[PDB]
């Protein structure tokens, strides 16, 4: 499903792409396409030097039709055995495309939500700018309730940066609140499902849900069904809070209310990253963040066509491994150790960013 | 009965047979025999003395344990047993025999100068692997019909049924352009494209321009009968073939019923009348075999619940779950996920207590599972992972990969590795398609007599434990668990099977009945 922006909040369509297998044979074995086209992507055959094959000219190609190989492994470009697997993601359509400048990915309306938790104090957090109703729903100290949910969920503090990074939000930010609570495994998620389905109709139904963080139970995929998009508004787990939770001078003002501005932070960060590789709201940065380099390198290895990249749990894009080539992985730092001091100075030098400096000379 | 006369007669009964009882032994014997009189006492004494002498006695003096075992056997207590009837043998527990050429006999290592096997082997042991593989195949080869005729067996002399054998060092000499040379040796690509043969005497080039190759999947490190002629330090191959395979009946008829397979039995379990009876005490004696059981997936766990529902009637004696237990074997994540897997499996097993008390559950971990996966024989899965399953399901055994399972008179080998792909990638000569690849693979494994007929960097092995990977003599089952294809084949009274890979077989798996040696498909794909 492709989710995109008309002048309203969102619209969508259902689509598919011919998912490439570099099947590497149409001559003897064949399927419903003679797609031996424009053989150029030479790099898997070059990666395979770790696997040691000869004469290795690039490819031959066809759709992934079934979950099974042509086990009579062979090829006409030159005979041999090959990976043939590549299409781990779809990045652009085949059957129109724009220039994808002016991507302007900010939809206007959403509900705001938060999941971070102690096993005994789980902090399901509603707090939004329009509605003053909020939540810190449930705790396993059933004889009591989470006490700062009023007097510090109301931050008594609005930061000055709200007035600067504010235009990405339709109502102005607003941080005075009141709350409700529940305690039983039957009721929390079911009630929040009904709540959020009704909450979205205040903004009218079709909307994103701006989850400020999903540190509890990875409540990003493990949530009740969304009915529309889940954006990657969640912050990474930077505040690894597991103490007794009532210290809301930080755990309430900073963790909840100042992390409203992290909506604007994370989204503007993602948008300006999308200026460089055109994926805004589902983008990897602040995780391992490899997708910037990986996808730029892949499309440059399409510009001079070399390879769209595999990604197994281990490292490479090749088949069986000769361990002698791995022995380097199995196994300049000189200490001149002048324990006499001779041309007495503040003995010092320090060097940075040497890796990006290295590649420039070759 | 009078204790003094009972003691005197029991001591005399053992003394006349040449056996001395310690004080504890005679005291226990008198207590056990106190309820018996002269109408039965002497027959009881003779019977239990025979039971004593049946045991591996190291001396004439008898401790209390031996007479304990003897009189308990006299009192049966072996009814509906699992000991003597079903054993799981770790690869490190397999006995280390060595073939002595001058005696032409397999000797256990205690009767020899050979040291005990250990992971940090000597430089000698690395060569000893391949030298012993050649030795076993060599003594296998020379007992075939290719042997020379007896004394005037034919009035004209014959060249060993036209299959007379020689070693490399013999032909490095006067035998240039002799058109009938046959040599047993290992294929090696000792120079790139310039293949060589090697045996314990030396090496020689292989001109394999014509191969004329018999069915079987030839790889580097395969031992072959190279038939050809020698010139210019090159052996010009006319034909390649593997050594012929033996049935275990032939091997044990030659060498006697030595327990090559291992386990408690001193003799081969295939020859025992009592065990022949105990094998068939249950007409539907049955076992279940699976592989790649990804219990870090909820789908695999739920389908396992349905499989336990399906085999609540007539449950097996044991479930065999071969390794690569995980979708995502990627470290700490999977250590905790396998703890969760075994907790959930214990929950499921306790939700079927009848199957819990009727069936055992054993695990043979794969190379990708956590621990020392990458080198064989693999140790079992880490005990810290197993600990909750150890205490919550005592009816289970985590073990090595490979492991040797014995059920009464029959021999089962279980080994998890994706070896067909390895073998075909290290292929020297792309086989003829007229025979199916699992049949090629099984013929190659049986003829090479080894689970890993490939170079060491292709199949990393602790050098001194390479004998544990040896397939010799041929067992009843070769359970080669492999992603490639689930299958069933047979040769030399073995059924060589692959349970496949449970997430990729559509959750199909195998069932085995040793009471008639039949194999059935758990075709439970829509379950």
């Amino acid at each position: 499903r492709l989710w995109a922006l008309v002048g309203s909040d969102l619209h969508c369509i259902r689509l598919s792409i011919p998912r490439v297998f570099y099947v590497n044979q149409r001559v003897a074995k064949a399927e419903e396409g003679a797609s031996y086209r424009k053989v150029n992507r030479v790099l898997p055959r070059s990666n395979m030097v770790y696997n040691l094959y000869e004469y290795s000219v690039p490819e031959d190609m066809y759709q992934e039709h079934i979950n099974e190989i042509n086990a009579e492994l062979s090829a006409p470009d030159i005979e041999g055995v090959y990976e043939t697997q590549v299409p781990l993601l779809f990045r652009a359509l085949v059957h129109s495309l724009a220039q994808f400048s002016y991507l302007e990915p900010g939809s206007i309306r959403h509900i705001y939500l938060y999941h971070h938790a102690q096993a005994h104090k789980a902090l399901f957090g509603i707090f939004i700018p329009s509605q003053r109703r909020a939540s810190v729903f449930v705790l396993d100290t059933v004889r009591s309730n989470q006490m700062p949910s009023l007097g510090a969920l109301y931050s008594a503090e609005h930061g000055l940066l709200l007035e600067k990074v504010g235009p990405e939000l339709l109502p102005p930010p607003k941080h005075t609140f009141e709350v409700r609570a529940e305690t039983d495994l039957k009721t929390i998620c079911r009630a929040i499902q009904r709540f959020l389905l009704a909450y979205k109709e205040e903004r009218r139904g079709p909307t994103l849900i701006a989850v400020q963080s999903s540190w509890e139970l990875k409540r990003l995929a493990s949530e009740i069904p969304v009915l529309e998009e889940f954006p990657l508004v969640p912050i990474c787990v930077a505040d690894k809070i597991n103490y007794g939770v009532l210290d809301w001078q930080r755990h309430g003002a900073r963790r909840m209310i100042r992390h409203y501005l992290n909506l604007d932070t994370c989204l503007s960060q993602a948008f300006e990253m999308s200026r460089y590789f055109h994926i805004p709201i589902g983008n990897l940065p602040e995780d391992i963040s490899t997708f910037g380099s990986d996808l730029f390198f892949a499309r440059h290895l399409q510009r001079h066509n070399h390879l769209l990249w595999l990604s197994p749990t281990a490292r490479p894009d090749l088949g069986g491994k000769e361990a002698d080539d791995n022995c380097l992985v199995m196994e300049a730092t000189v200490e001149i150790n002048s324990s006499g001091c001779y041309s007495t100075v503040c003995v010092e030098l320090d060097l940075q960013n040497l890796a990006v400096n290295t590649i420039l000379q070759s | 009965m009078a204790p003094e006369r009972l003691r005197s007669r029991a001591l005399s009964a053992f003394k006349l047979r040449g056996l001395l009882l310690r004080g504890e032994a005679i005291k226990y014997l008198t207590e056990a025999l106190q309820s018996i009189s002269e109408l039965e006492l002497e027959d009881k004494l003779e019977k239990i003395i025979n039971a004593v002498e049946k045991q591996p006695l190291s001396s004439n003096m008898i401790e209390r344990s031996v007479v304990e075992a003897a009189v308990q056997e006299c009192s049966q207590s072996v009814d509906e047993t699992i000991e003597h009837v079903f054993n799981i043998i770790g690869a490190f527990d397999i006995p280390r025999f060595v073939y002595n050429s001058e005696r032409k006999k397999f000797l256990p290592l205690l009767m020899t100068n050979h040291p005990a096997p250990n992971l940090f082997g000597t430089p000698r042991d690395k060569a000893e692997m391949f030298r012993e593989r050649y030795t076993i195949l060599h003594q296998r080869t020379h007992r075939h019909e290719l042997f020379t005729p007896p004394v005037i067996g034919s009035h004209p002399d014959e060249s060993g049924s036209k299959f007379q054998l020689k070693t490399i060092e013999t032909l490095l000499g006067s035998t240039t352009k002799i058109g009938d040379a046959i040599v047993l040796g290992m294929i090696t690509q000792l120079k790139e494209g310039k293949f060589f043969l090697e045996d314990p005497t030396g090496t020689v080039q292989l001109d394999l321009s014509k191969a004329q190759f018999h069915s079987g999947l030839y790889t580097e490190a395969c031992f072959v009968l190279a038939e050809g002629w020698f010139e210019d330090q090159v052996f010009h191959v006319n034909a390649f073939g593997f050594p012929p395979t033996e049935p275990s009946s032939t091997t044990r008829a030659y060498y006697g019923n030595i327990n090559f397979f291992g386990g408690p039995s001193n003799t081969s379990v295939k020859t025992s009348a009592k065990l022949k009876q105990l094998e068939e005490e249950n007409k539907d004696a049955m076992f279940v075999f699976l592989s790649d059981v990804w219990l870090d997936q909820v789908e695999v766990l739920e389908k396992l619940r349905i499989m336990f529902a399906g085999y609540s009637p007539a449950p097996p004696t044991c479930f065999i779950l071969c390794g690569n237990f995980s979708s995502a074997p990627y470290g700490k994540n999977q250590v905790q996920a396998l703890k969760d897997s075994l907790k959930t499996l214990a929950d499921i097993i306790c939700e079927y207590p009848d199957i819990h008390q009727s069936s055992r559950f054993v695990f043979v971990p794969g190379p990708e599972d956590p621990g020392f996966g990458s080198i064989l024989p693999r140790p079992p899965l880490a005990e810290s992972i197993t600990n909750e399953f150890r205490q919550r399901v005592p009816f289970s055994v985590f073990t090595t990969n490979p492991c040797r399972i014995q059920y009464c008179t029959q021999e089962i080998t279980v080994f998890r590795e994706d070896l067909v792909n390895k073998m075909c990638r290290n292929c020297v000569r792309f086989p003829s398609s007229n025979l199916a690849i699992p049949n090629h693979f099984v013929k190659t494994i049986l003829s090479q007599g080894h689970l890993t007929p490939l170079p060491l960097y292709v199949c990393p092995v602790y050098w001194a434990y390479d004998y544990a990977l040896r397939v010799y003599p041929v067992p009843d089952l070769l359970v080669i668990a492999d992603k490639y294809d689930p299958f069933t084949t047979t040769n030399t009274e073995c059924l060589c099977i692959n349970p496949g890979s449970f997430p990729r077989s559509g959750f199909s798996f195998k069932v085995f009945y040793p009471s008639n040696k039949t194999v059935e498909d758990s075709k439970l794909q829509g379950f």
